[PDB]
């Protein structure tokens, strides 16, 4: 129950504007990612249950993304 | 839109191209 | 480019009922979402570090970007988490 920092750092390094990253920055993203995944998953499940299913589907995530302004940034990532 | 995010959303969109 | 599917899946699993199910393409979706989250926040931090002519994105920079971008709810738990690191 704690993520891989190396992979978080590699994701950060994709962005060509990023130069150096302090050691603690991935640690912060490890916790942030856990919070984010929890919230995204809870929100998707709403639509899962509304549809009378016990299986969380991609469609449920796309739907959840349109219902929460904090998820606006994902609209492009998960087309409704 | 989400005022706090919109600039960054569009900058990210541009970047993915 | 993505966090491990197994790790993503475990966190998702803890968020749903113990007998709930998650499709593989739902897990992959979350992988993609997580990477965009990291890159989204990182982009905000990188722009502001460059404008201030600093060469390093630090933990505080990430916290500020999260605040800036409307992830206000993340800041306190992250501060507490980092403090618990560092100690």
């Amino acid at each position: 129950q704690e993520l891989p920092l190396a992979r978080i750092k590699k994701i950060m390094k994709l962005d060509e504007d990023v130069k150096m990253i302090s050691a603690e920055a991935p640690v912060l993203f490890a916790k942030a990612a856990q919070i984010f995944i929890t919230e995204l998953t809870l929100r998707a499940w709403i639509h899962t249950e509304d549809n009378k299913r016990r299986t969380l589907q991609r469609n449920d995530i796309a739907m959840a993304i349109t219902k929460f302004d904090q998820f606006d940034f994902l609209i492009d990532i998960v087309p409704r | 839109v989400n005022a706090k995010q919109y600039x960054r959303i569009l900058k990210r969109r541009x970047a993915r191209a | 480019i993505y966090l491990p599917i197994a790790n993503v899946a475990r966190i998702m699993k803890n968020a749903i009922p113990q007998t709930g199910k998650i499709a593989k393409d739902a897990k992959e979706c979350v992988q993609e979402c997580v990477s965009e989250f990291i890159s989204f926040i990182t982009s905000e931090a990188s722009e502001r570090c460059h404008q201030e002519k600093r060469k390093t994105i630090n933990g505080e920079d990430i916290l500020f970007a999260m605040s800036t971008l409307g992830f206000d709810s993340y800041v306190e738990p992250l501060k507490l988490y980092l403090q618990k690191f560092r100690e």
